């Protein structure tokens, strides 16, 4: 009846008041995770409607549990996402961050300044900011075994896996280093498909190790299989040792007595053939990703060779890194370089109540399983984030080797270089770039916030340290509330993690300042 | 001020309808409780007096019985700690055969005179530990207090006599016939071999002309007509075959691919030539009688009755089996004629009407066999039911003979006997497990105590006589049912015995049931939900 | 014991990693016309799975991640009182996996917190619907690649 | 008021003092479920599930399993001493008791104003000497028999009574040393566990053979073979269809009658090579053949096998092939493309016995079996669970004391040597992490003090009697359950399994210290 020239379900609003809810709602995320930034961080549980439990201080990981309404929100998850994939590390600072330059902006969007003004001083700011940066880092050498540890626990030290640092440290140095490729003249490391995290339940932490090999959740096919071989010839496939239909319609027409036993008999002779096939290679372990028919199993284990079946097209490729074998599909085109050498022992022995095969001793594999035993299933979980972030942090660090200071010292030396720039800038814009270079000094608040020490006091302090001339690797002690110069401490962290910090924080600032209005409610229109 | 918070820790993590149950009083009382309402509702359908109970089930399927087992099967027990004393009775019932109201009624004595210690003081352990004592103690008892032993049992006369006191706790008026009657389904079965299947006796039951009717058939009866126009042969030389009375066929596809008109018009012709070769070698070697497993074609029925051939056609493949027993046959695969050593003989197979009811009879002349049938008349459906109930007892009873032949007397005697040597026992242990002792000793007063209150007589007038009897020295003196006053006889010469394995059995599951519910703590029970199976 | 589903771990494991951005939330419906006419709309292929509610959280979950692993399907729920039942369903008839494609039912389980447990868990359900044959048997994108297609203007070297 | 709250209005939160008070009351009532749990003289639980099912439990695992809980930190909880009881199979009631004591004793200081990180530092500094303690206090021994027995009664008598452990510990300590090879690891998986419903719960015992579920499906088949040869195959010898649509045709019924006598040739082929070879095995009546296949056979198969006086068992286990291999000794075949008389078995005793609609068949009397099974008889399914459940505890106890070579006193006396050594380490740890290490010794007190408690005695008294004896003498001194008075455990014969020790210290101070950390609890992921 009434007119509607729009949808009654359409609610739009906008205004100051649109901004100063953005803002707060911007705010609101920061305060979510504030607590959770620093070595002496305190976890949280989060209840995953499925059922599950996760506890863990991660940014991330405790801003993907959240269902929020306010679009502002959903733009700072997407922050923090966003920050995890791209450099694995700095997920809580950037949040903290964003909330904070949008705070120090909404100050001045209470006055008369236009926010485009505000955005033009930030990109400003931004941009003396990565200049900045880059001239506080420092070279590192990745040659040095000792430099590559101590960056990775620097990384590591704000975990619960910190206690066990060095192990977790040597854990995620060989696993990078030995995933590390090159073909063709393209170099990668990828982290994600190889160098697979295997948890299971039970035993002590300390018994973690990363494996020289590749170990999955299988178990030989037929009792008489070896379960243990020396120096094994592994073999892959991933088609069927089965006796499967073709994709054409092919009905039979019997009528002479013999042609059924004629035809049950041509099918055991094709998979004789097949398995002779495989057999020609002279094979000691034949891994497949589908299916092997019991009469497959009797014909290789005629030949004294193990098997394997339904194996992950994933795992199928890990092993195949790790052993410097090839994945065959026909195995009458099995060539001699397909065959796996190098993997310097297969066993499947049983842990808990499970088999677990085990191929670890691979001469110069390229790529590894990581096996975390713990004492519960969230413990290792949280083991596993933990360990995900070291690797990443020693990918970051392989691919730029720059490092710059840390604990809060990078973030004030900047602020101070950016506050003797505004002193020249002499126009309007000279407060919003002011008030944004001021905001990095949220980081060493909130480290001595966690840590318990006076803020006030010692961000003074800082200030003030900062001053001097050679003064830009001086940052706050995580862990005592203490003044201290980080290149004593040996705090340091990638220079690629804190320029993908300070870029998205800015860049969010920026897009959420952008917008003066909300219209709600209209279909999707699919 | 106007309500009670539940208890910070378990009591408040408990689900909604979840229920925890802890202590003493809130937990072993309820369960005594429960386990002393159980017995006391089947208490009075013990003994020959025993009363039976309409029951009826989910199903409204109508039960009138006073076999507690069946009866507590149809109940639909929800507590726990009786549904630990129901297992406890159903264990005894498939172990023995006989015994499961005495497994009840002990259990329900014992858990009471068990709160009753709870009570006086006694700790839960020292009251289990007493219960262990006194059950190995009954244990080495029993076997010195069996007064006769079966000694026979291809005898008619004996084996009757032997089992007249099992099915007369039940059928307590006309116990005679049945006696007889099963003593020689009995005799019957039960070769040379010691070896003796209870499942080879087959109970009929057809309608019509009162459990005195009843008779007993060494053979089997199936409640069928034949397919064929034959109805009776004389020296019936069956035939059984496990496979459709039809041509055989293929087993992924048949189909009769046709290209010519010849093989059009030859087709049926020769099928039906191909048929008539089969049946008529099949009868070609004297089988009269053929029985298949499988349905009948139209053809070869048509061929069966051309040659003279009685057709059964038997739905049951147990049906079948047990008519290859019967008979002597093999069943068959294929429709091939069978050799002579696979050629069922019986002295006659017929078809018969019995009250209203189509029946084929498998009926041997000599008196032996593999099965024997018991056709069961009667006049209502549960008359029937509770007869063949009667009649499981009783051939678990013969069973349980062949297995053990010691028998010791009934009516009481047993239990007052046991009572007093574990009572004299008891009183020379010091400790406190004396107490236990005592009261187990005294829940075997509950056996003639449920005897004398059916029977309508004062309980504790006949105790105290079978107390003082056995004081003199008598043994074998129990309650005299056939008697309006307290009375006691000797129940070795009225015959009233019972076999030792039954007693033996019934008192070990008893207390192993009372001393498994004395030991549970704490109960946690779920909420209900549903699972109806 | 292949009856006991040893797969069901793994794809547990598998679920768990929904996706990238988030796995959203089950659509509520709030209108009994707005019920009407989702039904009609869509394409007849296109599988509409619908919850009536008020054990009900765990199944909810398990649309969740359905839908976030299954994006094909539709997977919706709606409350009891929206639609108005009798008491009979308010009352002892909640929880009942509505299925709906093309506008005629193919699903029409009810009270099924007593056919599918009450601890059951994704794969537990997913299986049970894939039994029937009811659920429709892939790399994951940076972000996006198109906007629009709507010029076929796009590349010539005419002379 | 919380942030949560304001992005998620329907949104529970406990924040600061909440997450612990929370944390630690849900832990507290987990204890105070278990405590009765602990010790041989503990009681018994009667859990009934929604369905009805009775199930009679001691065990923790099983109790925290099936107690009607819905809380988060009774979950991580539950999850902990699920992979204490997957790994180590024992030691899940201390599991749990010796969480919730360190909560306890952790918040006993952190209601005064201490900050969970101080505490946390103190417990790990108190593991670690802890687990220094636990190597040098460890006996290490080579295992005979009577150790092993020992191990095994220490186990069984806390969760059966005290016949039906008796009789427990033989069978298990002898299935475990039949079932051991020399300098092997140990594949429990060889010990079949079989239930029967039809005896006392005190007639279990150990068949040094296989026992299986099934029996010949053909009456006509012998019920007893005394000498036989054990065929362990794999092939399906029921008909078959072909695998590309084949269908037949035919013009005549002769011609239809040829196809189907022809289209059973295959199949005869295999059985007519089993019977071939059961004619050269054995030419006389004295020694028996028995088939057991993993897959079907037809009844024309049957038929033809019983005729040959050939027992043949179909639809076997998949594990029963090695089992039957590694007992009987033959080879498992997949195909009788070359079978000999290497291929074949040796049982001394064969035959089946029928327990009301099912059959059991036996296989006894081998050479040397390399794998044996326990047969579970009791008169009810509930007896029959927890003489299961009692059997695998006991198994992993055993299998855990060859394993390592060493085995640890127990009835408390470990625990209270540790806290000793602890309290005497104390002043060497510098800071005020010295009120974690306290903490963490009063915790380690737990077992003592539960174990007296359930024998009935007073707790502080007879912990101070055991404390006393064990500092005036230094031996390893624990709780006598009888009288109350200290007793060595080594002497007396109360064995505790080193690995099961550890990783009760690893997994409670790992997960206490997590739990402490927690500041908030969240559930936001709904609207
Ligand atoms: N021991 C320490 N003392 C002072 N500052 C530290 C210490 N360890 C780490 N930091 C600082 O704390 C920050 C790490 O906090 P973290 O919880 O890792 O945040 P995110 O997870 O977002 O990286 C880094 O910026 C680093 O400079
Ligand atoms: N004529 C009799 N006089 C006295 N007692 C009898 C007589 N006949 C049977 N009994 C007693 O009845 C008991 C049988 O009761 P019954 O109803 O069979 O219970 P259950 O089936 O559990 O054995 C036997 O213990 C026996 O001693
Ligand atoms: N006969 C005994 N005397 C004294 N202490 C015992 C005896 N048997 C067992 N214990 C003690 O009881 C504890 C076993 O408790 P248990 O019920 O097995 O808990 P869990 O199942 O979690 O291991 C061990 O620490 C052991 O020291
Ligand atoms: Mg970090
Ligand atoms: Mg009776
Ligand atoms: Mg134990």
């Amino acid at each position: 009846r009434p007119v509607l020239v729009l949808s009654q379900n359409t609610k739009r609003e906008s205004g100051r008041k649109v901004q100063s809810g953005n803002i707060n709602a911007a705010k609101t995320i920061a305060d979510i995770i504030r607590t959770c930034l620093g070595p002496k961080s305190m976890m949280k549980m989060l209840l995953d409607p499925m059922g599950g439990i996760v506890m863990t201080n991660d940014g991330n990981a405790i801003l993907r549990e959240i269902q929020v309404q306010h679009p502002a929100a959903k733009s700072m998850i997407e922050i923090s996402r966003t920050q995890d994939e791209e450099v694995g590390d700095g997920t809580t600072s950037v949040i903290i961050l964003a909330g904070e330059m949008l705070s120090v902006a909404e100050h001045f969007l209470e006055q008369q300044m236009h926010p485009t003004v505000v955005i033009s001083a930030y990109r400003k700011a931004l941009d003396d900011m990565i200049s900045t940066l880059k001239k506080i880092s420092i070279p590192v050498d990745i040659s040095d075994s000792d430099m590559m540890l101590n960056i990775i626990n620097s990384s590591i030290t704000t975990k619960a896996i910190s206690r066990w640092s060095s192990l977790a440290c040597n854990i995620a140095l060989d696993a990078v280093k030995m995933v590390q490729f090159e073909e063709n003249g393209r170099k990668e490391i990828d982290i994600k498909k190889y160098a697979r995290v295997e948890k299971i339940p039970g035993g002590i932490i300390e018994d973690s190790c990363v494996l020289r090999g590749v170990m999955i959740n299988k178990d030989v096919t037929h009792p008489r299989m070896r379960r243990y071989i020396k120096n094994p010839r592994i073999v892959l496939l991933d088609s069927s040792l089965e006796y499967k239909k073709g994709e054409s319609q092919t009905d039979i027409e019997i009528t002479r007595e013999e042609d059924f036993t004629r035809i049950l008999q041509m099918e055991e002779e094709y998979i004789q053939q097949l398995c002779e096939d495989i057999i020609q290679l002279k094979p000691d372990v034949v891994i497949t990703e589908k299916g092997i028919s019991d009469l497959a199993q009797h014909y290789l284990m005629r030949a004294n060779i193990t098997a394997i079946r339904r194996v992950r097209k994933t795992d199928n490729n890990r092993i195949a890194r790790a052993c410097g074998a090839r994945i065959v599909s026909r195995p009458e085109e099995l060539r001699e370089d397909d065959v796996g050498t190098g993997a310097g022992l297969l066993e499947i022995k049983k842990i808990g109540d499970e088999y677990f095969t085990f191929i670890t001793d691979c001469k110069d594999p390229k790529a590894c399983t990581i096996l975390l035993r713990g004492a519960s299933k969230e413990i290792l979980s949280e083991v596993e984030r933990n360990l995900q972030d070291a690797m990443q942090v020693c990918r970051n660090v392989l691919l730029d080797p720059q490092l710059v200071p840390g604990g809060g010292a990078s973030e004030m030396a900047v602020a101070h270089a950016l506050t003797e720039k505004s002193k020249a800038m002499t126009g309007v814009e000279q407060w919003p770039y002011r008030a944004v270079a001021q905001a990095l000094e949220v980081i060493p608040r909130t480290l001595i916030q966690n840590c318990g020490a006076s803020t006030i006091r010692l961000l003074t302090s800082l200030r003030a340290k900062h001053t001097q001339e050679n003064c830009e690797t001086w940052g706050v002690n995580g862990e005592t509330g203490t003044l201290v110069d980080m290149k004593e401490l040996g705090i340091w962290e990638p220079l690629a993690v804190k320029l993908q910090t300070y870029k998205t924080a800015v860049e969010t600032a920026v897009l959420l300042l952008r917008i003066d209005d909300i219209v709600s409610g209209h279909k999707k229109k699919g | 001020a106007l309500h009670v918070p539940k208890a910070p820790g378990f009591a408040q993590m408990l689900k909604e309808g979840a229920k925890h149950f802890s202590g003493l009083e809130e937990a072993v009382y309820r369960n005594i409780q429960a386990c002393k309402e159980l017995a006391q509702t089947t208490r009075t359908a013990y003994g020959p007096n025993g009363m039976n109970k309409m029951v009826i089930n989910h199903l409204e399927k109508l039960f009138v019985t006073n076999d507690a087992a069946t009866i507590l099967r149809e109940l639909e027990v929800q507590h726990p700690a009786a549904k630990m004393i129901v297992m406890a009775s159903h264990m005894q019932e498939q172990e023995v055969g006989d015994g499961t109201n005495f497994v009840l009624v002990f259990a329900g004595a014992l858990l009471e005179l068990a709160e009753e210690l709870l009570r006086i003081g006694l700790s839960v352990s020292e009251v289990i530990e007493g219960y262990e004592i006194a059950c190995r103690k009954a244990h080495e008892i029993l076997p010195n207090l069996v007064c006769c032993s079966a000694k026979n049992l291809r005898d008619i006369d004996e084996v009757s006599s032997l089992l007249r006191t099992s099915i007369m706790s039940k059928q307590y008026g006309n116990e005679v016939f049945l006696a007889k009657l099963i003593a020689q389904a009995c005799v019957s079965i039960f070769p040379d071999s010691g070896h003796f299947n209870v499942d080879n006796i087959r109970v009929c039951k057809i309608l019509g002309s009162g459990i005195s009717s009843s008779s007993v058939l060494h053979g089997m009866v199936f409640k069928k007509e034949t397919e064929g126009d034959v109805t009776s042969v004389k020296d019936a030389k069956i035939a059984v075959y496990s496979c459709p009375f039809d041509g055989m066929i293929t087993e992924t596809k048949g189909t009769v691919l046709i290209k010519t008109a010849e093989e059009l018009m030859n087709f049926s012709k020769g099928e039906e030539n191909l048929m008539d070769a089969q049946v008529k070698a099949i009868a070609d070697t004297g089988a009269n009688v053929v029985v298949t497993g499988g349905k009948v074609a139209d053809m070869a029925l048509h061929y069966a009755n051309k040659y003279n051939i009685m057709l059964v056609r038997l739905n049951s493949k147990w049906d079948l089996r047990r008519l290859c027993k019967t008979v002597g046959a093999t069943a068959l695969p294929r429709l091939t004629p069978p050799v002579l050593e696979e050629m069922g003989h019986c002295d006659s197979v017929y078809l018969s009407e019995v009250g209203d009811t189509q029946v084929v009879v498998f009926k041997h002349e000599k008196e032996d066999g593999a099965i024997s049938t018991i056709v069961l008349r009667g006049s209502t459906d549960n008359l029937m039911d509770d007869i063949e109930r009667a009649v499981d007892d009783g051939v678990n009873t013969f069973k349980v003979l062949t297995r053990d032949k010691r028998l010791v007397p009934g009516g009481g005697a047993t239990e007052i006997e046991l009572a007093k040597q574990i009572t004299s026992y008891g009183e020379t242990c010091p400790g406190l497990e004396q107490y236990a002792i005592k009261k187990f000793a005294e829940a075997f007063e509950a056996i003639p105590r449920a005897l004398a209150e059916n029977s309508g007589v004062k309980a504790n007038e006949v105790i105290s006589k079978l107390y003082a009897v056995h004081q003199e020295g008598n043994k074998n003196v129990g309650l005299d049912i056939e008697a309006e006053v307290p009375a006691v006889k000797d129940m070795l010469e009225a015959g009233i015995l019972d076999t030792y394995l039954g007693k033996y059995w019934a008192i070990k599951l008893a207390t192993n049931a009372a001393v498994t519910v004395l030991r549970v703590d704490q109960i946690i029970m779920a909420k209900p939900a549903g699972g109806p199976k | 014991f292949l009856q006991q589903y040893r797969k069901q771990r793994m794809e547990e494991m598998r679920q768990q990693l929904h996706k990238g951005p988030q796995f959203k939330q089950v659509f509520e419906i709030s209108s009994g016309e707005g019920f009407l006419d989702m039904i009609d709309k869509e394409q007849k292929s296109i599988v509409i799975m619908v919850h009536i509610y008020e054990g009900t959280e765990a199944m909810n979950g398990c649309m969740i991640c359905l839908a976030a692993e299954y994006p094909a399907v539709k997977f919706c729920k709606v409350k009891s009182s929206v639609i108005g039942a009798s008491s009979q369903f308010t009352r002892n008839a909640l929880p009942a996996l509505l299925i709906y494609k093309g506008g005629e039912l193919i699903g029409n389980f009810v009270r099924v917190t007593d056919q599918l447990g009450d601890d059951f868990f994704a794969v537990d359900l997913e299986a049970f619907l894939q039994e029937f044959g009811l659920l429709p048997e892939l790399v994951l994108t940076s972000v996006r690649n198109s906007a629009t297609c709507h010029s076929e203007d796009s590349d010539l070297e005419i002379d | 008021m919380a942030a949560v709250k304001t992005l998620n209005p329907k949104a529970e939160v406990a924040r600061a003092q909440a997450a612990l008070a929370v944390n630690i009351s849900a832990a507290r009532g987990l204890q105070d479920v278990l405590r009765t749990n602990l010790g041989p003289k503990g009681t018994m639980k009667m859990l009934v599930s929604g369905a009805g099912d009775i199930k009679l439990t001691k065990d923790g695992n099983v109790l925290l399993h099936e107690m009607q809980i819905q809380h988060p930190t009774a979950s991580l909880i539950a999850k902990v001493a699920t992979a204490q009881d997957d790994i180590t199979g024992d030691g899940t009631t201390s599991n749990v008791l010796i969480i919730g004591e360190l909560l306890k004793q952790a918040d006993l200081y952190i209601s005064e104003g201490l900050h969970p990180r101080i505490i946390t530092e103190g417990f790990e500094a108190a593991k670690e000497k802890a687990l220094q303690f636990l190597e040098e206090v460890k006996v290490s021994r080579e295992m005979d028999r009577e150790t092993l027995i020992d191990v095994a009664r220490t186990s069984l008598r806390t969760k059966v009574h005290a016949e039906l452990a008796d009789v427990l510990t033989e069978a298990v300590v002898d299935s475990i040393l039949a079932i051991k090879k020399q300098d092997e690891p140990i594949d429990l998986f060889m010990i079949e566990i079989m239930e029967m419903k039809h005896k006392s719960e005190t007639d279990t015992s150990l068949i040094r053979g296989l026992v299986l579920d099934h029996g010949a499906r053909h009456p006509d088949m012998k019920k007893r073979v005394e000498d036989a040869y054990i065929l362990t195959c794999n092939v399906s010898l029921e008909y078959e269809k072909t695998e590309v649509n084949s269908g037949f045709f035919y013009k005549s019924a002769e011609e239809r009658e040829k196809l189907v006598k022809a289209e059973r040739k295959f199949i005869e082929d295999r059985v007519k090579k089993i019977i071939e070879l059961k004619r050269k095995v054995c030419g006389d009546s004295d020694k028996g053949f028995v088939v057991i296949n993993q897959k079907g056979i037809d009844p024309f198969s049957l038929d033809a096998l019983s005729k040959e006086g050939i027992v043949a068992l179909r639809r076997a286990k998949r594990r029963n092939m090695e089992r039957l291999t590694l007992a009987c000794g033959g080879v498992a075949l997949n195909s009788f493309d070359d079978l000999s008389p290497d291929c074949l078995g040796h049982a001394g005793l064969v035959y089946e016995y029928t327990l009301g609609e099912e059959k059991f068949t036996f296989i006894e009397k081998c050479n040397n079996p390399r794998s044996v099974t326990l047969l579970i008889k009791g008169p009810n399914k509930h007896t029959l669970t927890q003489i299961k459940d009692a059997v695998r505890d006991g198994l992993r106890a055993v299998k855990n004391a060859i394993d390592d070579g060493c085995v640890v006193p127990g009835a408390g006396a470990v625990e209270v040597a540790m806290a000793e050594a602890l309290i005497k380490h104390k002043p060497s740890v510098k800071g005020r992490a010295q009120l974690g290490v306290q903490a963490f010794a009063d915790a380690l007190l737990i077992i003592p003090k539960v174990l007296a408690q359930n024998s009935g005695f007073d707790l502080q008294e007879t912990l101070v009697k055991i404390q006393a004896e064990h500092s005036e003498s230094g031996q390893l001194v624990g709780v006598d359950l009888n009288t109350g008075e200290p007793m060595v455990a080594a002497e007396v014969g109360v064995w505790d399994n080193y690995c099961v020790k550890k990783q009760l210290l690893h997994s409670c101070t790992v997960i206490a210290t997590n739990i402490l950390l927690v500041d908030e609890i969240m559930r936001a992921g709904m609207s």
